Order: structure tokens, then sequence, then C-alpha cells
């Protein structure tokens, strides 16, 4: 639970990471 | 994924990006980021038919989307097993993270079982651009004596292809075509076997049954060793 959280808040910033890195 | 390799990814990405840090300072611990779907992994009825299941096959690969963070999430070993690398495609599903092509060969192979007049085999490019070599794969298809593929690319013309095309020489074509016009030369092909659909199989992925040098074959021998792969996949 402690590690579904840490997964579900890393995919989130992996996908912001990711727009930003498409964009550049 | 662990401490080590989630600082790593960042570490990485400050190296990369021009603004470096910053990037990493905007995201990292952010509190109202998009939340991300989860991509539903696509079921088919058995009217459907496999062309159209091939559609939604492909519209779930890129919906994962290209990982252009420079940090691949999902290690492939491509001598692997089959079950073993059906195990990771399974993984990939439920974790739902960015992919690129090698990854989007196993998740079309695993999404693709369940399609026995389907036959499926890997097709790999070395290209040559701007003084450097560049690798490529997407999952050639085969279904009712039509080729086309499935696959994950920067661009759009390197990855799907509906299976429309009435020879393989055809559809590598138009691959080399499609590289041309990103001003790529496409120096070989390599093209695999077709892969079991049992997800449980032991064996092996053979990627590289045949390798072409397309420039020292020439255009009819190019044609002629693609059509003899077919050949062999027929078997």
């Amino acid at each position: 639970s402690a590690q579904q959280e840490l997964k579900q808040r890393q995919r989130a910033e992996i996908y912001a990471l990711n727009r930003v890195m498409t964009e550049l | 994924m662990d401490e080590a390799t989630w600082e790593r990814m960042w570490k990485h990405v400050a190296k990369i990006h021009p603004d470096g840090e910053k990037v990493a300072q905007r995201i990292r611990g952010a509190t109202d980021l998009p939340k991300i779907p989860i991509p539903s992994v696509p079921t088919f009825q058995p009217s459907t038919p496999v062309p159209e299941r091939l559609e939604a096959v492909q519209r779930y690969i890129r919906e994962l989307q290209y990982n252009h963070t420079g940090t691949q999430f999902f290690e492939i070993k491509k001598s692997r097993p089959l079950t073993g690398l059906m195990d990771l495609a399974k993984e990939m599903t439920k974790e739902a993270l960015p992919i690129k092509a090698l990854e989007a060969v196993i998740l079309g192979i695993y999404l693709t079982n369940s399609m026995p007049t389907l036959e499926r085999f890997p097709i790999s490019f070395k290209t040559y651009f701007s003084g450097n070599y560049f690798r490529h794969i997407v999952l050639g298809v085969n279904f009712a004596g039509r080729y086309g593929a499935l696959g994950m690319s920067r661009r759009e013309d390197l990855m799907y292809k509906p299976p429309a095309f009435r020879t393989l020489s055809e559809l590598v074509l138009d691959f080399e075509a499609a590289y041309g016009r990103c001003w790529h030369v496409l120096k070989k092909v390599k093209l695999g076997q077709s892969v079991s659909h049992d997800p449980h199989s032991v064996e092996q992925i053979e990627w590289k049954h045949s390798v072409l040098d397309v420039e020292r074959l020439g255009r009819d021998d190019f044609r002629k060793e693609l059509e003899r792969h077919a050949r062999d996949m027929r078997l």
C-alpha cells in the first residue's frame, strides 16, 4: 500500500517528465 | 523502482536536458500532477476481424507513450525463453510506463497470442544517418496472406502498418522508403522466425534468422532474399 503509493507517485512523475522530454 | 535507479533517472535528466536541474525541481514532489489513467489492456470479441484487433493492440501500445525519459524501465534479455518475456509483458501492462521499440515488440506478441490465424515475427533495421548507425525493431505480422506491423517509434511511419501489403518485400520496402524520407540509409534488415502463440513456451525468439545486407544484395536479390524468408516462415 505504501509500495503502491510509491509506484503511483513515481508513475505520475515519469509521465510529467516524459511530456517535458517529448517537447524538448 | 528503487531509490538508486530513481535518482539515476533524475541525474541523467539533469545532464541531457538544457534546464537540467530545474525540470526535476518542477516535477519532483509536485502535488497536482496529472493523473495518468492505466491503459486498458485490449480484449477481443470473436466477431471482431483480426485487422480491427490489430488496430486496438497498436492503440494500446501508443497509449503507453514513447519513452523519452532516457531511462529504460524494463530490462529485456532477448535470449530469454518466451514464457519469461511474456511474464515481463504482463508486468509492462500492470506498471503502465513509457516504452521503446523492443518493449512494444514483446507487448505485441503478448497481446496477439490469442490470434492463432496471425503470424508474428520480428523485423529489425540497421540504418545510417549523419555519420552514425541506428537500430530499430518492429513486430511484423501476417494475416490472410497480407503483411503488416506493430511497434513503437519516434516516427509515425516507422511502426504500425495495417496488414495490407501483398508481400514481405513490399512491407520492408515501405519501411525503407520511410527511412529515406527521414534521410536515413537502410543498411541491414534482420528478420526473425514466427513466434509461438503459447505464452508458456520455453523456446527462444529467433531474432536474426535472416540477415540481409541491403547494399551488397542489390534490388533484385534483396527482394528474393525477402521472399525466401517468407517461405522459411510458412513451415
